[PDB]
RNA sequence: GCGGGGUGGAGCAGCCUGGUAGCUCGUCGGGCUCAUAACCCGAAGAUCGUCGGUUCAAAUCCGGCCCCCGCAACCA
């Protein structure tokens, strides 16, 4: 199963997809039809075995399958992890999912076009979200390349070198790369061997999980003799989960209240290949014996999954510390930031899961928000990522720490 | 073959006979119901014209004229009327249900379908009935209607086992759960509901349950008998009910 | 750093078609 | 996974309940009109997805295999 969360953050169209098919092969479908005409919309997922050539040079001895006689030579090249990726999409809008993805990432690389004005409004937003949330493991990286004036991709590194600068972004090294033609990718595997490193997780804390999607995956008219389970995907961050477990969801479905679902691991899989156990970074999905009508569409999106008799507040009102940003980098327009009123509507992004609030308290940086749907809380060190519907479109404007 | 009980047909009679020699002025037909009896058909009393003057389609007349000197007989198929054209077009289909069976009876019995015809046919010509009638009540109810009418205890058996499909109903329902094992419960109480259900609203061909959308589903009896359908099917949408909610798994027909 | 980069732009420019 | 349709060139009825392939256009020819395909007349042209079975007989009933469009949904 795959080590590890890297996050591919960026404006819209600069190909973030595009550069995980050059590295995995894998596309994210673009479904949905809708997605197939427009773009990514729901989290793209791939995984990919890195090796590297021993018994020749670098970059390009970072291999992608067993196999050294692409360079140099044949001695098979030792395998050094298993990743994964996830794919967000790019459009201004999406931006509440690409937060929510963020809670999984143990990394990131930052994609900017080429060929396009350098701090173009998405790429800014994620970059400060990217700072903002604690993803401090970030490559940036140039892409279409392959279509610009070997003086443009240079001078734009400039203007990169210059912003990665009084930012927190010492030598966020940066990448250019052809993600149409696939060149240069192996020195990219060789940073993201390099600065993207895979975090040690205790296993005997606490079984905790965040869910993005899950499907029904009986197909149109399979019959009732084998229905096959509900199926839940997400990722793991501390804990582990084994087959034949006995768990539960928050904050389960509703009534207005909010109760846990109980289940048992039916099953667990990795990519397209089954396993026993599951650990942290990566996605997972989780087979279980729960009536599929429950996890259709990806109904308990937001919801997050734990050891069964577990310690964990369905909270209704919360108290978060919190700061602002002076801009909001996120509009075209960079309008200064207006403290918060009290009795204002603002969306509370809190792991996955994506929740509406409302201000019940103002202080310097401690305010009680009353929400529509429940939190399970489920530590003390629960990081959050706040916004306001500035001009009919949503924007990040602000974070803090929950409180309990 | 269809043996007949007279020489020659009934002067403006109407029949099925079969085209079987083109020639210049009119053609040869053979007269199906009088031992393929040849007859003469002239063009003035035909009217694209291949198709029905065809080498062997088996049209439909009314006898024009009967020499029952010579011989010879004379049809036409202007002269046929259309409301005849039908009546005389179902009892078709019925007097060649008989031909089959005694054209396989008889080589089964190893005799004649002359046999076949003079002693099933013409004493179940005299119970009142298109024999295969006669028949279709002794198949059901018993071989003592063949015996009866004195029907030579030689074919009775061999007629009547040389004698004796599909309709599809539907529906949408809803399964809602949210049982720790839900899944499970669902192939339970359709298991349970989907029970004994070939021999209460007996035999019918197959059933399918499957799910067309996340609580909607479609159950799906198939059957020989159409009215057997909903029958079978609603009793086992109403079982789905019942031991859904009688087995915590809500179900609810759309 | 730059060196390490520009180094970089270089070897992607000299792929190209 | 069910459907829904498949028919002269085109647009399509006909298929339930089997018995010379129909329309409308277009073509073509001729007609009529002062000139118009405006009308009148004629021809041509679909073995009715595919493969097969039943049938005396099928575009029609029966089933495998295709070709678009609705349903579903990226199916761990
Ligand atoms: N010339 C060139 N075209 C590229 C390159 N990378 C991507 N593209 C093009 O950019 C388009 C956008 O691809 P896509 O990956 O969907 O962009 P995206 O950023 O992933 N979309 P989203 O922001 O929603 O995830 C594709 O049609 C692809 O052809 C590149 O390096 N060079
Ligand atoms: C599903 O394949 C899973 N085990 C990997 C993450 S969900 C896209
Ligand atoms: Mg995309």
């Amino acid at each position: 199963q795959p080590e590890v969360n890297i996050g591919v953050v960026g404006h819209v169209d600069h190909g973030k997809t595009t550069l995980v098919q050059a590295i995995t092969g894998i596309w994210t479908s673009k479904h949905s039809e809708e997605l197939k005409r427009g773009m990514t919309i729901k989290l793209g997922y791939a995984e990919t075995n890195i090796g590297v050539c021993e018994s020749c040079k670098k970059p390009e001895a970072y291999v992608t399958e067993p196999s050294c006689k692409s360079c140099g030579s044949d001695d098979e090249p030792k395998f050094l992890r298993r990743i994964s990726f996830i794919d967000a999409p790019g459009h201004e809008v999406l931006m509440a999912t690409m937060l929510s993805g963020a809670a999984l990432m143990d990394g990131a690389i930052l994609v900017v076009a080429a060929n396009e004005p350098f701090p173009q409004p998405q790429t800014r937003e994620h970059f400060v979200a990217l700072g903002i949330i604690g993803v401090k493991n970030l490559i940036i990286v140039q892409n279409k390349v392959d279509v610009v004036s070997k003086e443009e991709a240079l001078s734009q590194y400039r203007q990169i070198k210059q912003f990665t600068k009084g930012t927190w972004a010492e030598n966020v090294p940066i990448i250019p790369v052809s993600a149409l033609h696939k060149i240069n990718i192996d020195s990219l595997i060789e940073g993201i061997e390099e600065y993207i490193k895979t975090p040690y997780r205790d296993l005997s804390q606490k079984p905790v999980m965040l869910v993005i999607r899950s499907f029904d995956v009986n197909k149109p008219g399979t019959q009732f003799n084998e229905l096959k389970g509900g199926v839940i995907g997400g990722s793991i961050i501390q804990g582990l989960f084994k087959v034949d477990q006995e768990i539960k969801v928050l904050p389960g479905l509703r009534v207005v209240s909010y109760e846990p679902i109980f289940t048992k691991i039916s099953s667990i899989r990795f990519g397209d290949e089954e396993f026993k156990e599951a650990k942290p970074g990566g996605l997972v999905a989780i087979g279980t014996y729960l009536d599929p009508s429950l996890t259709k569409a990806d109904n308990l999106l937001g919801s997050i999954i734990t050891l069964a008799d577990a310690e964990v507040p369905v909270l209704w009102n919360i108290r978060i510390k919190y700061n602002l940003l002076e801009r909001v980098v996120g509009a075209k327009e960079m309008l200064k930031v207006d403290p918060i009123r009290a009795k204002e509507t603002l969306m509370l992004s809190v792991g996955s899961s994506t929740t509406l609030g409302i201000v019940t308290s103002v202080k310097k940086d401690e305010i009680e928000v009353e929400l529509r749907r429940p939190v399970a809380v489920w530590s003390n060190n629960i990081r959050t990522v706040i916004s306001r519907q500035i001009a009919g479109r949503w924007r990040m404007i602000g974070w803090g720490l929950v409180e309990i | 073959m269809i043996y007949s009980r007279s020489k020659l047909p009934s002067e403006g009679e109407i029949l099925i006979a079969t085209v079987k020699q083109v020639f210049d002025y009119g053609s040869y037909v053979s007269l199906d119901e009088y031992g393929g009896l040849q007859a003469f058909l002239p063009w003035s009393e035909v009217s694209n014209i291949r198709d029905v003057l065809k080498e062997n389609r088996k049209v439909i007349v009314k006898v024009i004229r009967v020499d029952r000197r010579k011989g010879t007989v004379d049809v036409s198929l202007k002269k046929v009327t259309d409301d005849e054209r039908r009546k005389k077009n179902l009892q078709w289909k019925k007097i060649q249900r008989l031909d089959k069976i005694l054209e396989l009876v008889s080589q089964k019995l190893k005799l004649s379908e002359k046999d076949a015809w003079e002693q099933v046919a013409w004493k179940l010509e005299a119970k009142y009935g298109d024999p295969i009638t006669a028949i279709e009540k002794a198949v059901k109810e018993g071989e003592k209607i063949l015996i009866d009418a004195g029907v030579p205890e030689i074919w009775v058996k061999p007629l009547l086992e040389e004698a004796s499909r599909k309709v599809k109903m539907s529906g949408l329902i809803t399964v809602r759960t949210n049982e720790p094992l839900g899944v499970e419960k669902i192939k339970e109480v359709i298991s349970k509901a989907l029970e004994n259900i070939e021999q209460d609203y007996e035999s019918l061909l197959n059933i399918k349950i499957y799910t067309i959308g996340a609580p909607r589903y479609r159950v799906d009896v198939v059957g020989t008998n159409p009215k057997e359908a909903s029958e079978a099917l609603n009793q086992i949408i109403s079982n789905l009910i019942k031991i859904g909610k009688e087995e915590n798994v809500d179900i609810s027909v759309v | 750093s730059e060196k390490e980069y520009v180094e970089m732009l270089d070897r992607l420019y000299s792929k190209l078609p």
